[PDB]
């Protein structure tokens, strides 16, 4: 995996160029970010079982055909499944909004899930209906708009955090 | 690419975990140290050519024997790859300054360069004396801050322990 | 015991490498965030029993049912067993908070806890319950500065998602 | 494994106490030692080659039956399982001194060490003079005092710190 | 599908081995002790909403506290399902009485239930209640047979020590 | 795998339904039969050998190409490979036959074998000759009607049970 | 693992005997109380939560020392690790007692668990109070005298059984 | 030692499992089934020497080539051995009866016996001989019971298909 430095040293590299002074400055605004990037991580992992409970219960709520028989959470089995994949994802959306690359979302959980849930019978609309959902359950917490639920930061703009963990959010719908 | 963050993340990865206090506390370190090595980064990245012209004129220096017939340097072409290694060396220096570990030079340069060297009868000395002249070379506080020399001159005693 | 130091230096054992710079700056963020994790932990360790006991307090006042025949309340040792239990969580807490990560939460409270508790019928709600009050019941900057709010209500979080 | 604060940490829990006043301040010391500390690592690693050739070079310059046949450095073979073990030890010992507590160099590198040794023939006499200059050239380096090389620093006393990797070597020197 | 039969052939085929006396002997007391798990199988199946009522009843008689806003029972959609759950966990006691052996309840229900309820706050207490309840309501021989009792009790002994 | 119940109760679990009273009264007759496939399945296990050397020893005489040269029967190796292909695929008809449910001949035997087949070179219509062979060695074994060895049992009807195992061995048949 | 029978069995054919009458009758009596066995059996497993608990929960009543700082049972960790223990033995006691043998109990559970306490550090005279209020715990169940639950079974005497059960529970109680 | 509650038993050890309603339910079989292979047992056990001696006569009858010089009955002693194997094999078919599965004779006289009768030139087909002849002898209701027939013969079925 990459970050967002190896990810700039990475295209610096297909051109066999030293690190522009451009880049260097783009970087030293990520760096300038460092610490409400960390706030950003900081409210989504202390709320992760809301964010995905929130989620699979409301993937369940919009269409109960899921937990009738023969749909995909139908047992305790396959119900516990999901939220598995669920808490997976968001771990992984979490690592890549920590390492602002989404090279670890795609190489260590996306890379053959589309085919892995074609095989298995998981529903791929509903998978992605739950994925929209953690999307806003996240990026409420990021932008501290969340109901139930605040956490003191400090006033600042963290709309551009929002939207990175919303594109990985995105990036996860579109694999499947 | 081995790196605070990456590390991090991946010991994390191998236990299930989301990230926690250590994780967010070794970013913050990157953080604190990226001011000096994006300085040392920036400073060669401006100066590559006069170092890595110095470094090879001092391999060279160091070690004539090398021009004769059946040696490593007995064309011009092969000078020339000599400085070019050099060069291949700095800027991959240069993104390890970046990223902040020495992840480009591990996968880059380190990995196969053993084997291409004992193959190819390149003697790991002169790189090391190419390196050591320039780690030596380097100035306080003409060619860049104290930490930044710090940092630079890191990455190259790495790079010259990766080849004894 | 899980923390920046232990994880990196267990990365790079896993290796066979020496520290390098990535490990370095790791511990540099030690260094940074130390000073407020060590003050919310001060803090903690100067008024424990005053924590401790609006928690458990909390507790029953939300489970009043637990002080039924029973129930894990239905007698003195039990609610003061009760209150050792939260005691010994934040305990572990200020440990968590001076070494820097959830090491000693994570061996010495989360590990056997989900089957200890199935077993001696002790309601996990009731654990969520204490320490969701303890955490909405800090107060910036009467109880301590801000960054050390977000170091204490974060060990807090942690130990909470511990019984989702 | 622990470090500085787990130690701290562990010591509390013995006595199921929260971390002393006292102990805090010792810990805020460390803290404030933390640069010179990573400083004192970087002198070790950045010259590991140096140290580790030097005191096998030295161990062999002092008693050549080592390289006479039936000496432990006979072979090709044995010669680099030596320098192996050199590195290795200087690795633990880096790893001590950038943890502040013993822990993983007796966890991980001593423990059984003597008997392994014991086993196979590897003289314990020699292993430790080996271990002891390489105790020289790391003090050496930390405190700036090498002859053959200088390492920039900041004017300072970084006795304790050339103490505790003294102390780390004589644990390895005492371990068989 | 956990069973006499199924136990029985997939030690065989792990052994590459035919049937044998052993196997022969199994199946024949499969047939035994048919005559009273089918005897509970057919009781329940012909009265299992009255069961399925009395123990959801009883459960939030013994939790009143589970009405309460934030809490399991705190819509008429949440309760109906909690009587549904209960159902649910009859009816595979059916299967399981059918089958011989534990299997439906198995995969069926026990397999990912621990964490299930630790997610959506379901105590694993009320559904004790609601087994433990009908266990001991059960009335022989009004409701069924010694040996069918038998059966029928040790499913719910079953699934209930599944819970604890 | 799953058994005669098991089968009833995945039936009835796709309804959502306990268990019928019709399918209750089939389960009491399988219950009622339960002794004659015990002796069924005695019958078949009690001349395993006979059935499998019959059934190969046939398979070749019928085609005695397959022991020329190029022939899959041909070396030593190959023909002990035949045998204990037939020998397995009679063990998974025995394991279905007690069982009541072809599940097991299904699941564990047959998937895939026909691709297995393909791959090696062995030639479908001689394994099906052979199985056809055991199919009618094992249906005269259960109705006591083979000619060179009878088997004392009780007067009374075993067709049902004839039929169920020409209808797993027609299965194998068709698997390939 | 042997049996009831395989252990009449295993003593004839060390005097190369086949099983003498005696034996068989022996064997008739062990065949006649098979159904007091298995509601035995069932009288444990049916309660093996609370006989685990009860016995722990009693260990630590009579020496709360195991629960202070540095006792076996101080963390979370150690107190399942316990529970974990205590569940396992019971486990194979159940096996004994189904079995007729305490073959597997000796062969699976007991061999070797002296010298892993010893090794872990794990306080034998306590597991035996634990062993012990099993034992208690478990004869009450199986003779239907336990003080909060009845099972019903109809009207003999089970002490032949209860006595084999706490015998097991010696063996255990023996092996530390 | 194979046998129903054997087999029954440690494929639950192999599980983590307690006993449950499939493993009585297997012991259940092994009380119906007890009553007719103890017959079998104690009609084979009272009659041992006579059956042993029309089987071994019965062989070599049927090899009289046997007795050549070369073959395995040039010698009395021989052939009183080649008796005395086959008392060997009935006494363990007494054991696979009274156990109730086939343990006896696989460990005790299959599992070498290959190997051990290449070696000592001891043709497969004699002992198959004395356990045909000594199957085929079997008579009911004069010599036992039908179930017990059954029992016998089939112990008798699974050696001769072990030296097939
Ligand atoms: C994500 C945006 C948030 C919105 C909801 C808002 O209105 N204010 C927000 C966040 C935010 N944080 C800072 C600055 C800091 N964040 C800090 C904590 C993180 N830095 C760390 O090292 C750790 C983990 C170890 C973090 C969790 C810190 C320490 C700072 C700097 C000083 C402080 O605020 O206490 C800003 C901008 C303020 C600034 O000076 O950068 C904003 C907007
Ligand atoms: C070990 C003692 C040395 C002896 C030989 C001496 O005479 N001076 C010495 C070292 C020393 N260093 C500092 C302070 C710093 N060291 C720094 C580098 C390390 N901190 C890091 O984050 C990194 C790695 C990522 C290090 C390698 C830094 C940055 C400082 C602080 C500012 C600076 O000096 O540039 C001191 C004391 C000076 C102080 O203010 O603490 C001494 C004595
Ligand atoms: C498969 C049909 C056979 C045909 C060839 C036939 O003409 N008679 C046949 C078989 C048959 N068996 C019974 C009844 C029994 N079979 C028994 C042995 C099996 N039960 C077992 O427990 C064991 C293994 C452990 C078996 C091998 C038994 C014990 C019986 C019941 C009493 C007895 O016959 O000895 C019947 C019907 C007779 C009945 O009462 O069901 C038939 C037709
Ligand atoms: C352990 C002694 C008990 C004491 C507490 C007592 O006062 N009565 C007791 C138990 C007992 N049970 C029987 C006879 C049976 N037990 C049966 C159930 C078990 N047999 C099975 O196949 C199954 C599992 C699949 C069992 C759980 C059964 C079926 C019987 C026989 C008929 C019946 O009682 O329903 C006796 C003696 C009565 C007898 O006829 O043997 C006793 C004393
Ligand atoms: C070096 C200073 C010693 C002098 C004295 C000498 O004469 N020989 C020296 C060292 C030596 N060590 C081996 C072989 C092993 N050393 C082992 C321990 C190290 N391996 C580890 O992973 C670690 C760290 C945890 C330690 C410290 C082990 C194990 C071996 C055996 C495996 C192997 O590579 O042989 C030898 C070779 C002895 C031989 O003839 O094989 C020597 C000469
Ligand atoms: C319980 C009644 C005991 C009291 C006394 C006490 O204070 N601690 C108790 C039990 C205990 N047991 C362990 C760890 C192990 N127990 C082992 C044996 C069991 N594992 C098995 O598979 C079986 C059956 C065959 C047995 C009987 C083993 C092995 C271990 C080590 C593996 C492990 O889980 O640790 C402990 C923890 C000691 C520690 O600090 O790790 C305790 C407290
Ligand atoms: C059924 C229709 C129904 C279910 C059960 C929910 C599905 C849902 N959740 C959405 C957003 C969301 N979830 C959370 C976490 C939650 N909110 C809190 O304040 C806390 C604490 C928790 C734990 C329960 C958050 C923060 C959000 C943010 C957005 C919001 O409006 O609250 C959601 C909206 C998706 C969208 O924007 O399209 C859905 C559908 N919600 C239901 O209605
Ligand atoms: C044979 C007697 C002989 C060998 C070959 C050496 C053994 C030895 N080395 C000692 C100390 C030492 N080694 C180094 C590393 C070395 N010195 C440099 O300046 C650089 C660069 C390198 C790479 C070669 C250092 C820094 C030191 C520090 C102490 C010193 O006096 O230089 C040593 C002393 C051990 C002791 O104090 O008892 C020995 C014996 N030396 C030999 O003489
Ligand atoms: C070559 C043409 C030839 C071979 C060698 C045989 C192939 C064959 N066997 C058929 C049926 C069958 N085999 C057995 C087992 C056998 N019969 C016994 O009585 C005993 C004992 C054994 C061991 C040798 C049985 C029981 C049967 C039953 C049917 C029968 O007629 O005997 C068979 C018929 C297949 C069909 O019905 O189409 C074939 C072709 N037979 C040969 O002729
Ligand atoms: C502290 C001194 C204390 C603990 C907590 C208990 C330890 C203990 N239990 C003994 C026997 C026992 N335990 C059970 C299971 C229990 N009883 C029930 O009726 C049901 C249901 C359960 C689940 C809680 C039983 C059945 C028994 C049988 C004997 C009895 O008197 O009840 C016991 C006695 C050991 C002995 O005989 O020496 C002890 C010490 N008990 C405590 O007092
Ligand atoms: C990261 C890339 C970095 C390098 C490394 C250096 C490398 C370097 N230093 C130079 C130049 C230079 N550097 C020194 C050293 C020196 N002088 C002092 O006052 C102190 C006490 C000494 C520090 C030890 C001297 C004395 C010279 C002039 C001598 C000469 O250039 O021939 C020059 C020649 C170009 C020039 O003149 O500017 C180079 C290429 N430059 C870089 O950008
Ligand atoms: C790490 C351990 C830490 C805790 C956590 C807290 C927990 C705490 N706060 C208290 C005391 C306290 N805290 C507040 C909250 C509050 N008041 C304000 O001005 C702002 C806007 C609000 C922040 C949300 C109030 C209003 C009180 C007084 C009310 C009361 O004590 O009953 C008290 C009672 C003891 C006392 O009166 O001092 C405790 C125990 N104390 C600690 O040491
Ligand atoms: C497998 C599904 C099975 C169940 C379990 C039970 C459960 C059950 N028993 C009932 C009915 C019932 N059961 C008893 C118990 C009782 N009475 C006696 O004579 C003996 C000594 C006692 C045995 C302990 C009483 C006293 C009543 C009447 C009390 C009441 O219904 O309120 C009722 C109410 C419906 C009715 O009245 O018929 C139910 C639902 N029924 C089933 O079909
Ligand atoms: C488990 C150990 C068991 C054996 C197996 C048999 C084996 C056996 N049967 C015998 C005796 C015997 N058995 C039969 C068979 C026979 N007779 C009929 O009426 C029916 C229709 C036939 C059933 C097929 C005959 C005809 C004889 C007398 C012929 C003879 O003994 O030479 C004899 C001779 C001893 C004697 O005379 O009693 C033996 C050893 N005995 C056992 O104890």
């Amino acid at each position: 995996m990459l970050d967002a430095f190896s990810r700039v040293v990475v295209n610096s590299d297909s051109k066999a160029a030293y690190v522009g002074g451009s880049d260097l400055q783009a970087l030293k605004t990520f760096i300038a970010d460092g610490n409400k990037r960390l706030d950003a991580v900081n409210s989504i992992v202390s709320n992760a079982s809301c964010i995905v409970s929130d989620a699979v219960s409301g993937m369940i709520c919009e269409n109960p055909g899921l937990i009738a028989p023969g749909g995909n959470c139908y047992t305790n089995r396959r119900m516990a499944a999901c939220l598995r994949d669920g808490e997976i994802i968001l771990r992984y959306t979490s690592y890549a909004l920590l390492a602002g690359d989404s090279s670890v979302l795609e190489d260590r959980c996306l890379n053959g899930l589309k085919e892995t849930y074609i095989a298995l019978g998981v529903p791929t609309n509903s998978s992605v209906r739950a994925v929209s959902i953690m999307k806003s359950a996240a990026v409420a917490f990021i932008s501290n708009t969340a109901s139930q639920r605040k956490m003191a930061t400090t006033d600042g703009d963290c709309s551009a955090l929002s939207s990175e963990v919303a594109s990985y959010c995105d990036k996860v719908a579109a694999a499947i | 690419m081995k790196s605070v963050i990456t590390t991090t993340i991946s010991a994390a990865d191998a236990a299930g975990r989301f990230p926690s206090s250590s994780d967010l506390e070794s970013v913050q370190g990157n953080i604190q140290r990226a001011a000096s090595r994006l300085e040392a980064a920036e400073k060669l990245a401006g100066n590559h050519e006069a170092v890595v012209k110095e470094a090879g004129d001092a391999c060279f220096a160091k070690y004539s024997y090398l021009k004769n017939p059946g040696e490593a340097g007995d064309s011009q072409e092969k000078i020339n790859k000599c400085y070019r290694d050099i060069d291949h060396y700095m800027r991959l220096i240069n993104y390890s300054l970046v990223v902040g570990g020495t992840g480009p030079l591990d996968e880059w340069c380190i990995a196969g360069a053993r084997e291409v060297y004992r193959t190819l009868n390149l003697p790991s000395s002169s790189y090391v004396a190419a390196f050591v002249f320039t780690r030596d070379r380097l100035c306080v506080p003409r060619d860049m801050s104290a930490q930044a020399g710090v940092e630079y001159g890191a990455a190259l005693d790495y790079v010259i322990n990766s080849l004894c």
